[PDB]
Parts: structure tokens; C-alpha cells; sequence
DNA sequence: GCACTGTGCTGCAC
DNA sequence: GGTGCAGCACAGTG
């Protein structure tokens, strides 16, 4: 599925994004777990990405594969295409 | 009924294409001035309707055809609301011709068009403008009929030529320096007109005088001076709605009065909406407001948990809009009351505040109020007195304080009001005494040099046959170049979308620049001062 | 960055006469009203108040007879009321009961504690200034040792770039600066600026002088003035009088009243990505046809000339129309720091154009990408008053000139005069209604009531102050002044 | 006509 | 020091 990092992203804006993404037909989740195979950050540094990955390790079964640790660029590409876009190097940190 | 219908008479005679080297053709100059006029018409989104007639046309088209009468004349565009179609028609579709026709026939057909097409439409004013050479052969045998019919129809007229009227100054006679379009300097002298031109000038002059006394002479302009005035819009003005009030002294004395916004800083009336760079739509882009704590966590804030407040030095006092409504100061409706009177010298020009200047007459159709206000004006004049007045537009208005002084003209007399500032508005400072500066004392030679510079760089010449000073640079008649530049850019973009912004035309610089003689005189003194 | 110093000697409690007040009264009211005006303007330049000659002392170094009243802080409502309690003779009686008065002191240690107060500042310091209020002109004339030490320490402050301004108060027998403070006050850098004020006997003059000394010269902008293409000087623009507005509301938290950092966001809806002016375009639709311009194109077409002023020429003052006003007038002063030798030529031009009674017409571009405005520089000569107050600075008053688009045609009808007897009656009425006018004689009642409400809310007082609106005419007073003249004019309608 | 919904703009401000 | 953001009195226009 797809999960969104609410901090530094705004709760109302995140809710709007989740609504438009679920109306797009693809599975979006509100809670941090391991089912979501795609999680988009908000121009966060790589070390902050690692710290949030550790926090996800806390709030998810240990040893599970990480989701798609991409940035807003891939999200906007996928929304513009109306479907998931192939992942590129500029997306992940 | 607030609309208005106008007719534009264009010459495409063989003389229109004829031009003097270094000078634009009359055809092209009139084309440019009408382009400016229609730009102001369309881009202000006015409801005025326009018709366009051509005389001297190689072809001919009009309902008044027959024989050779009203031939070589084409009604290029009928009377209706403007659009960019006629704009591009003037841009490229309008071409000069080689034939000639009687402009009286053009006036006749335009008046007939007004008689016929305006049926079913109710305007406020009717106006026609004419551009011609005066050197075209014509016939003059129905003038009285034309004058009587147009007076019966009550339609104003206006004339523009590639030359100004008879003058003996340096602005109507070709002096030193080349003639420039739109400048404040010389124009065509009494050396380029023809005998036919003199004949046509006499005809139009007698028409103008028989219509409107001496003022009819004023309604004749050259293209260059028309480019720097609003005379083309002089016949389509919309009078501002009068603002009434009751001037009062004490609780006893009251005079009903009417005021107008005499001087107001204008402004464009179309915001620049931001749209998509691709779909060119504003709706598909959403504007939102961010609410976060003044902290490092940047926690989002719900709008409900937000309450307004105000800073009071050290502290911040919370507040609510109901509190605002309940303890805000409230005036007493509208008000125009005289606090008293003070010497004219006591009030200085620098203290004027506000973005507006009001001019006040007595209440319309009130002889008693009129004579009372006139006597008050005369008393103020004789006593060198100005009245402090507390102004209030209405109940919701902020109570302003200001000054009002008499202003007597030949045609009327009024009270001119300008808002004065409260003591909080003042910000005083100190500076160095330049007249006694110990290090900036200029030499006497520097004083003589700057005196020569001032003498050479005068913008107003004192005529001495009547001993009256004539201003050589009237800025109050120059329009705002901002609107003209905006119109030019919008037109260029509309006609051509894949080109950069067009450059500013020469006449725009000429209208904004002083007469060349001023620069020529200032040449030597400027360099002399530069050595200091 | 502003400290007030006040003596507590017995003379400060001695009013010269009955209708006059003690110097303590004027000083207290001056400080209170300065605090109020600063609150109106901005919290900039924190203020402190301290007294010397008190029987007690509260300074940190515990120098005897120096009682600190308020540290350099933002103007707080509690501080304002604490100061206001001193207003009136009740305030002085209360003050003398716990701090005392009329004690000896050494001004060297007073200025020492002033320096300590200045060093307490750990923020953006603009202008360190001491503001002394005393009517005594020879405090250490009894012993030259204290005078010499004070002179040395004042030289120390002036070396360390500390401003000192003294308002000698009204004293029987007059006041002489040269007695003690000729070598104490921060002497200006020019004898033209070395003008000495007069001892204040009222309140309003003291406020004018104090706020004049307080107001730092804040130039609106620095613009180049082009006499021609080559000769260019630099001038500071100043905004003498401007619209004072109520402070904007501040978004806060409902419970803790913590201010809400408010921002804005612009973004697409079909894709949701945040957008910039580059990502967007400017649109305006006429009829059916939409016209699209780049933002860069809009501010490029807005621009006409580079920022600055291009002189057009000179025109006699008579041609200027007083009834042609569009925008509040500005002030133009030279600036030597930017352009070499600008001040001398500026002053020469000013003097000569004053002699010839001609203003300078010139185009004016405020800053980047603004259409030009034709304006007139009228030479405003320096003018003073009996109190040496610069009631009129020297320079070039800038007045805006309207274009033909800014004027308005008006309904013109029959113009009728009135009989001379009615004119004489109106003359008598005006004579009965005449009075002297000062630009500061009035104040905005709306803002006064607004700040009264704020003060009541901050002080937790359910007793809002009611403004005595001076703009309301004294109806019955002028009715009594006029009497039957208004009736006589009334029968003439 | 009341409430309002844009501009430009100028005090903010290192 | 400097764009822009917001607030808002007035204007016109029904």
C-alpha cells in the first residue's frame, strides 16, 4: 500500500492527499505499518530518513522490508500519470 | 442609458500617404491616435459603441450611395461594441488610398448612421471625431442644412489634423531642432498649408464657432498634442456621483452641500489572476493558508483554536471580533462640521494628507445655500481664512479631520477640502543648517553657474506683450503613460503570442521629455557646473 | 536603547508658581506619553528609567542614592501604570515615603550604573542614548573632584559612542549650560547642529524636544538625483507625516495565547504539487479572449526607467496649484556618504532656487519596475521657533503632480455671488470663530479608544477609558460666542 | 449601503 | 533593506 509521513506534511494536507489517492483506486493506509510498500517523505534529509526508518522499525514488525522511501517528486509524478511511475534515483534519499 | 455612441471619420486620401521626410504621415499618425483611443475603450471594458467611416477610399460602401454622391466612402465598421477584431483591422487591414472625397459627405453619412442604427438603443452622449488634410477638394453647398440637423440631433464634434491651430509661439512654428511626434515643441508652421487647407480651416472654424461660441475653437487639435491629452475622451466623460451632506456650524446653522472627488489617484480595474502554465486555468490551482505553532516542532493549528489579539508593548492581549464590535469607537453617521477658522499661512502645503481632494458646492438647485456658500467663500478670501472641518463619509466611515479653503474660478466657486493629519501621523527630525554649513559653503562662481543653469533650464516663459507667464511644460494635461504601456503590451500579445514585449514608442518618450530647447540651453551651463 | 535619568532633589518638588507644576511632574508626564507614543509606533529601542538623589538605592552595584526604577525593557502596561501612579502630588508624596529624596550623590557613579545598564543589553543595539532631566546647573560645584571625575567618565562614554542629551528644566534665575555641562553633554559634530534648547516651562514643548532628540533619522530610501546624464548626486528621501494605522490583528492560540505562525501555500489540484510564480502564469480575459503574460513580463512592462530621479527643469512657484494634491508630501535631503561633494552643490542649488522663487520639476521613479511620476521639489527653508525647535527642516519638499487621468470633470452650472452685507455677517461669524491652529492640535479618536480598550484589557479593568474626542466641535461654546449673528444670517435665506 | 473582495504600498526590516 | 501578505475604507452599483 501507500503510507504518508504526517509530520512536516500537515494533517489537513495529508488528509487531502490521502483522499485524492484513495479516489485514484490504489491502496492507501493511515497508520505506519509494514503493509504499505510506499512511503513518501517531505524533503527530509537522509539521516532523518534513517531515524524515521528506525521509528518505523519500532511501529512495525521487525525485519520487514522497508517501503518505497521516496520523496514528493515521485508522488507528484504518479499523480500526474494517474498511476504509479517507475522509480528513479532522484526520488529515494 | 449611461452608454454612448461615437463615430470615427478617417481620411485615406492620397495626401494621407504623402508625408514629409523625418515626419510621420498624417494617415499613420491618426491611425496611432485612434489605436490609442480604442485601446483605452476596449481595455477599460466600457459599454460605449463605435462606428468607423472612411473617406477618400479607393472603394465605396454605404447605404447612402447613389450617383457620385457619397462615393469613395466606406462604412468600414458599423456601430456596435468594440472588439479586438477592429483593433487588428486598424493594425493591418487599414490601408491608405489615392482617391479623395468630400468630408461633408462623410459627416452626413455618419449622422445618418446615428439616426438609423441607434434606434432601439438609448445612449447618454453622441460624438463624432474627424481626421483629414483640409487639402482635399470638396463641395460646400449644404452647410446650413448640416448644421441645423446636427444641432437638432445635439451631437458634439471634434477635429484632429496633422497640424495645430494658428499660433505665434515656438510650439506652433518650426523653430530650431527637428520636429518630433508627441513632443512639447514646434509643429507645422504657416508654411506647409495649402489654399485649400486655409479654405477648409475657415469652414471648420466657422462651423465650430456657430456651434459652440469661442469654446468650439478648443475642440480642434493636432495629432501630436492629442496624443498627450484626454480630449478624445472629453466627450465621453461620466460625471462622478455627487456625495451629499449637511455642513453645519453649531447646532443652529446648517447648509445642504454636495461634494465631488475632484482629484483622485486612479488605478487599473483588473487583477492579474494566476492560472495554470499548461491549462491556463485558475480554478485547478488552490490557495491555502498554513497554520503552525511559533515553535520548532511546527505543529499544525486548527482554525478553531485560533483567536485574534493585539500587541501592547511588552505584552500580547487576546481579543475577539465580538469584543471589537462592542467596544470599537463609533462615529455619528456622516458629518461635515466646521470646527473653526485659521489663517491661511498657518496651514502649510506639506501637511496635506489623504489620497483624495474634495471639491464642495452648495446643494444642487438651492439658491439660498448657493448664496450662503458664496458669501462664506468671499468672507474667507477677504479674511485670508481657511476652515477646519471634521469629515465623515457615513456611519461606517473613519472620522477624518481636514482643512477646506475657498477656490474661486470664472465659471464657479467651491470649497476645496484636503484631509489633515492627526498628531500621531507626525514624525519630526533634525538636519544641518546648509545656509551656514562650515564645509558645504559654495563659491560665488558656483552660485553664478547654477543661476545660469536655472535661467537656461526654465520650463515656463514669461510673455510680455500681455505680461503673463505661459507654462511651456503643463504636466497636469499629460496622461498616465502606465495605462498606455499596459494597453500596448496587451494588444501586442493578443495580436502576436510568440514575440517578446514590444519596446516603448518614441512619442511616449517625447511626451515625457522636456522641450529640446531647454536641453540646448542647459548644455553649456551643465558642463560648466561639472567642473565644480 | 534609551535610558532616562531624573534627579530627586527637593528642587524637583518645588514648582515656580501655582499654575505651573514641579519639574518632577513634567518629567513623569513626558516619560509616560513617550512610552505611549512608542507603543503606538513600535517596540523598537527599549526604554529604562532611573533616579539619582533618592534617599534609597536599588542599583546592582549598590552605589548609594541611585535607585533603579525600570530596566531597559519593552514598554509594559504594568510599567506604564507604575509610572502613572507618580503623576500628581499624591504620586510624589508616595514616592518620598519609600525611596526618599533630596540626598547627595556623585554623578560619576550614576553614569557608571548607566553604563552598567547599557552593558546589560545583549541584543541588536542601534543607538545608546541617555536622556537627563534636571533644572540644576552646577551639581558638583561644591567639590571640583566630583566634577572632574564626571567629566572624565563622560569623555569615556563619548569615546565608547554613547549619546547624551540633557533637557535643562525651568529654574528661577535661569539655566546656564556652560556652568557644568558644557564639557558633559554629547556635543554634536557641527556648530549648526550645536543649537542649545531653552529651559522648558511647559509640557508640550518638553515633549517636542524629547521626541525630536529620540527620533533617529530614518531615511525611507537613498535615490540618485540626475541633474543630467553625468552629474548625479545622492539624496535621502524622508517621510515626515504618514497615515498612522491601527496595529494588525495577531493570530494566537485559544488557550495559551501563543502566537500562530501563519504562512501560505500555493499548489495544483490535479497533481497536488506546490507551485511557484514560475510554475504559474498571469491571465486576464477580455470578452471571450484570454490574454496570458508571464509574471516577469508584467514587472518588465511596469518598468519605465531605472530607480532614481531625472531632473526635468525649473518652474516658478506661482504656476503650482495648491488645490492640486494627490499624495502626502515627502522630504529630500542630500547625502555625502554615497556621492562625493553632493551636499555643497545641493545647498547652492537650494539657496539659488529660494532666491529665484522657483521649484524644480523632475520625474521620479520610486524603485525597480514602477512607472514614473512627475513631481515638484519646492525649497523648504529651515525655520525655528522661540524654543530653538526645528519646526521646519531645510531641504526640498517633494510634492506629487497629478496626470490628466487623475483629474475629474465636475458639474458646472450658474455661479452666483452674494450681497456684501451677507459677506460682512459671515466675516463677523468667522472672526468670532477664529483660533490659532497647530498641526498636532488633534489626534485620532479611533486609535485612542482602541488603545484605551487594549489598556483596560491588559490591566484587567472593566472600566474602559472614554476618549474626549476633540474633533467634536464645541457646539454650545461657539453658539454662545456667536449669539444673534447666526440668526441674522438665517433671515438672509 | 452595507459587507467585502481583490490591488499597491509602504512600514518591516538586517 | 527589501517583495509580498494581509486588512481594510472607500467606490460603484445595484
Amino acid at each position: 500500500a501507500i503510507y504518508l509521513v504526517e509530520p512536516r506534511m500537515g494533517r489537513s494536507r495529508r488528509a487531502f492527499l490521502t483522499g485524492l489517492a484513495r479516489s485514484k483506486g490504489f491502496r492507501v493506509l493511515d497508520a505506519c505499518s509494514s503493509e504499505a510498500t510506499h512511503v513518501v517523505m517531505e524533503e527530509t534529509s537522509a539521516e532523518e530518513a534513517v531515524s524515521w526508518q528506525e521509528r518505523r522499525m519500532a511501529a512495525a514488525p521487525p525485519g520487514c522490508t522497508p517501503p518505497a522511501l521516496l520523496d514528493i517528486s515521485w508522488l507528484t509524478e504518479s499523480l500526474g500519470a494517474g498511476q504509479p511511475v517507475p522509480v528513479e534515483c532522484r526520488h529515494r534519499l | 442609458g449611461n452608454k454612448a455612441a461615437v463615430v470615427l471619420c478617417m481620411d485615406v486620401g492620397f495626401t494621407m500617404s504623402n508625408s514629409i521626410p523625418g515626419i510621420e504621415s498624417p494617415f499613420e499618425q491618426a491611425k496611432k491616435v485612434i489605436t490609442m483611443f480604442v485601446q483605452r475603450q476596449v481595455f477599460a471594458e466600457n459599454k460605449d459603441e463605435i462606428a468607423l467611416v472612411l473617406f477618400g477610399t479607393d472603394g465605396t460602401d454605404n447605404p447612402l450611395s447613389g450617383g457620385d454622391q457619397y462615393q469613395n466612402i466606406t462604412v468600414h465598421r458599423h456601430l456596435m461594441l468594440p472588439d479586438f477584431d477592429l483593433l487588428e483591422d486598424i493594425e493591418s487591414k487599414i490601408q491608405p488610398g489615392s482617391q479623395q472625397a468630400d468630408f461633408l459627405d462623410a459627416l452626413i453619412v455618419s449622422m445618418d448612421v446615428i439616426q438609423h442604427e441607434t434606434i432601439g438603443k438609448k445612449f447618454e452622449k453622441r460624438h463624432i471625431e474627424i481626421f483629414t488634410d483640409l487639402s482635399s477638394r470638396f463641395s460646400k453647398s449644404q452647410l446650413d442644412i448640416i448644421i441645423h440637423s446636427l444641432k437638432k440631433c445635439d451631437i458634439s464634434l471634434q477635429f484632429f489634423l496633422p497640424f495645430s491651430l494658428g499660433k505665434e509661439d515656438g510650439s506652433g512654428d518650426r523653430g530650431d531642432g527637428p520636429f518630433r511626434l508627441g513632443g512639447h515643441g514646434p509643429s507645422f508652421p504657416l508654411k506647409g498649408i495649402t489654399e485649400q487647407q486655409k479654405e477648409g480651416l475657415e469652414i471648420v472654424k466657422m462651423v465650430m464657432i456657430s456651434l459652440e461660441g469661442e469654446d468650439g475653437l478648443d475642440e480642434i487639435y493636432s495629432f501630436s498634442e492629442s496624443l498627450r491629452k484626454l480630449c478624445v475622451f472629453k466627450k465621453i466623460e461620466r460625471h462622478s456621483i455627487h456625495w451629499p451632506c449637511r455642513l453645519t456650524i453649531g447646532s443652529n446653522l446648517s447648509i445642504r452641500i454636495a461634494a465631488y472627488k475632484s482629484i483622485l489617484q486612479e488605478r487599473v480595474k483588473k487583477t492579474w489572476t494566476v492560472v495554470d502554465a499548461k491549462t491556463l486555468k485558475k480554478e485547478d490551482i488552490q490557495k491555502e493558508t498554513v497554520y503552525c505553532l511559533n515553535d520548532d516542532d511546527e505543529t499544525e493549528v486548527l482554525k478553531e483554536d485560533i483567536i485574534q489579539g493585539f500587541r501592547y508593548g511588552s505584552d500580547i492581549v487576546p481579543f475577539s471580533k465580538v469584543d471589537e464590535e462592542q467596544m470599537k469607537y463609533k462615529s455619528e453617521g456622516k458629518c461635515f462640521s466646521v470646527l473653526g477658522f485659521c489663517k491661511s499661512s498657518q496651514v502649510q502645503r506639506r501637511f496635506f494628507m489623504g489620497n483624495q481632494v474634495l471639491k464642495v458646492f452648495a446643494a444642487r438647485d438651492d439658491e439660498a445655500a448657493a448664496v450662503a456658500l458664496s458669501s462664506l467663500i468671499h468672507a474667507l478670501d477677504d479674511l485670508d481664512m481657511v476652515a477646519i472641518v471634521r469629515y465623515a463619509y457615513d456611519k461606517r466611515a473613519n472620522p477624518q479631520v481636514g482643512v477646506a479653503f475657498p477656490h474661486i474660478k470664472h465659471n464657479y466657486e467651491c470649497l476645496v477640502y484636503v484631509q489633515l493629519p492627526f498628531m500621531e501621523d507626525l514624525r519630526q527630525y533634525m538636519f544641518s543648517s546648509l545656509k551656514n554649513s562650515k564645509k558645504y559653503a559654495p563659491t560665488e562662481a558656483q552660485l553664478n553657474a547654477v543661476d545660469a543653469l536655472i535661467d537656461s533650464m526654465s520650463l515656463a516663459k514669461k510673455d510680455e506683450k500681455t505680461d503673463t507667464l505661459e507654462d511651456l511644460f503643463p504636466t497636469t494635461k499629460i496622461p498616465n503613460p502606465r495605462f498606455q504601456r499596459l494597453f500596448q503590451c496587451l494588444l501586442h500579445r493578443a495580436l502576436h503570442p510568440r514575440e517578446p514585449l514590444p519596446p516603448i514608442q518614441q512619442h511616449i518618450w517625447n511626451m515625457l521629455n522636456p522641450p529640446a530647447e531647454v536641453t540646448t540651453k542647459s548644455q553649456i551651463p551643465l558642463s560648466k557646473i561639472k567642473t565644480l | 536603547s534609551l535610558i532616562f535619568l531624573v534627579d530627586a532633589s527637593k528642587a524637583m518638588f518645588e514648582s515656580q508658581s501655582e499654575d505651573e507644576l514641579t519639574p518632577f511632574d513634567m518629567s513623569i508626564q513626558c516619560i509616560q506619553s513617550v512610552y505611549i507614543s512608542k507603543i503606538i509606533s513600535s517596540d523598537r529601542d527599549l526604554l529604562a528609567v532611573v533616579f539619582y538623589g533618592t534617599e534609597k538605592d536599588k542599583n546592582s552595584v549598590n552605589f548609594k542614592n541611585i535607585y533603579v526604577l525600570q530596566e531597559l525593557d519593552n514598554p509594559g502596561a504594568k510599567r506604564i501604570l507604575e509610572l502613572d501612579q507618580f503623576k500628581g502630588q499624591q504620586g510624589q508624596k508616595r514616592f518620598q515615603d519609600m525611596m526618599g529624596h533630596g540626598s547627595d550623590y556623585s554623578l560619576s557613579e550614576v553614569l557608571w550604573v548607566c553604563a552598567n545598564l547599557f552593558s546589560d543589553v545583549q541584543f541588536k543595539m542601534s543607538h545608546k542614548r541617555i536622556m537627563l532631566f534636571t533644572n540644576e546647573d552646577n551639581p558638583h560645584g561644591n567639590d571640583s573632584a566630583k566634577a572632574s571625575r564626571a567629566r572624565t567618565k563622560a569623555g569615556d562614554l563619548r569615546d565608547t559612542g554613547i549619546f547624551l542629551d540633557l533637557m535643562h528644566l525651568k529654574k528661577p534665575g535661569g539655566f546656564d549650560i556652560s556652568l557644568f555641562y558644557r564639557d558633559i553633554i554629547s556635543i554634536a559634530e557641527d556648530e549648526d547642529l550645536r543649537v542649545h534648547f531653552e529651559e522648558s516651562s511647559k509640557l508640550e514643548d518638553l515633549l517636542r524636544k524629547v521626541r525630536a532628540k529620540e527620533t533617529r533619522k530614518r531615511a525611507l530610501s537613498r535615490l540618485k538625483l540626475k541633474l543630467n546624464k553625468d552629474i548625479v548626486i545622492s539624496v535621502g528621501i524622508y517621510n515626515l507625516v504618514q497615515k498612522a494605522l491601527k496595529p494588525p490583528p495577531i493570530k494566537l492560540y485559544r488557550e495559551t495565547n501563543e502566537p500562530v505562525k501563519t504562512k501560505t501555500r500555493t499548489f495544483n489540484t490535479s497533481t497536488g504539487g506546490l507551485l511557484l510564480p514560475s510554475d504559474t502564469k498571469r491571465s486576464q480575459i477580455y470578452g471571450s479572449r484570454q490574454i496570458i503574460l508571464e509574471k516577469e513580463e508584467t514587472e518588465e512592462l511596469k518598468r519605465f526607467d531605472d530607480p532614481g530621479l531625472m531632473l526635468m527643469g525649473f518652474k516658478p512657484l506661482v504656476l503650482l496649484k495648491k488645490h492640486h494634491y494627490l499624495r502626502p508630501s515627502l522630504f529630500v535631503y542630500p547625502e555625502e556618504s554615497l556621492v562625493i561633494g553632493s551636499s555643497t552643490l545641493f545647498s547652492a542649488l537650494l539657496i539659488k532656487c529660494l532666491e529665484k522663487e522657483v521649484a524644480a520639476l523632475c520625474r521620479y521613479t520610486p524603485r525597480r519596475n514602477i512607472p514614473p511620476y512627475f513631481v515638484a521639489l519646492v525649497p523648504q527653508e529651515e525655520e525655528l521657533d522661540d524654543q530653538k525647535i526645528q519646526v521646519t527642516p531645510p531641504g526640498f519638499q517633494l510634492v506629487f503632480l497629478p496626470f490628466a487621468d487623475d483629474k475629474r470633470k465636475m458639474p458646472f452650472t450658474e455661479k452666483i455671488m452674494a450681497t456684501p452685507e451677507q459677506v460682512g455677517k459671515m466675516k463677523a461669524i468667522v472672526e468670532k470663530l477664529r483660533f490659532t491652529y497647530r498641526s498636532d492640535s488633534f489626534e485620532n479618536p479611533v486609535l485612542q479608544q482602541h488603545f484605551r480598550n487594549l489598556e483596560a484589557l491588559a490591566l484587567d479593568l472593566m472600566e474602559p477609558e472614554q476618549a474626549v474626542d476633540l474633533t467634536l466641535p464645541k457646539v454650545e461654546a461657539m453658539n454662545k460666542r456667536l449669539g444673534s449673528l447666526v440668526d441674522e444670517f438665517k433671515e438672509l435665506v
